[PDB]
């Protein structure tokens, strides 16, 4: 039986998000997670932007930690799960992107910090930020 | 569009 894990969704919750005082360009890595049957990945968020261009934004990235071959091609979608558990503020890679070991792809301006704070009741229940990343692996 | 890398 020749099989492959072609799709997977990773949910990541960052507690006491308001306590995350990392400055522009500082990052928060999630633990590394694998997809199955080979590939290792992790998420990276910049609470206060990666750079000036994104100073008022939270930056979100998908990193390919390891792959058996030279590269991996994949489509991805990032979103936030709200208080009611529903998806919101979704952004998706239009096409698939070419990942290689140690390289990431994502959105530099995924969502504005002031918006996240203003809607804290809904987007930061108990001051917890829950991120959702759905990936589509098209080539291994 | 506007998907970018923070590693590369």
């Amino acid at each position: 039986g020749s099989g492959k894990v072609v799709k997977f969704s990773y949910m990541w919750t960052i507690n006491n998000f308001s306590f995350c005082r990392e400055e522009m360009g500082e990052v928060i890595k999630s633990s590394t997670f694998s997809s199955g049957a080979k590939l290792k990945w992790c998420l990276r968020v910049n609470p206060k932007g990666l750079d000036e261009e994104s100073k008022d934004y939270l930056s979100l990235y998908l990193l390919l930690v390891s792959c058996p071959k030279s590269e991996v091609r994949a489509k991805f979608k990032f979103s936030i799960l709200n208080a009611k558990g529903e998806e919101t503020k979704a952004m998706e890679s239009q096409r698939a992107y070419r990942f290689v070991q140690g390289k990431d792809w994502g959105f530099k301006k995924f969502i504005r910090r002031d918006f996240l704070l203003d809607e804290a009741n809904g987007l930061l229940p108990d001051d917890k930020l829950t991120l959702f990343c759905e990936v589509s692996v098209v080539q291994d | 569009p506007d998907v970018s890398s923070s590693t590369h």
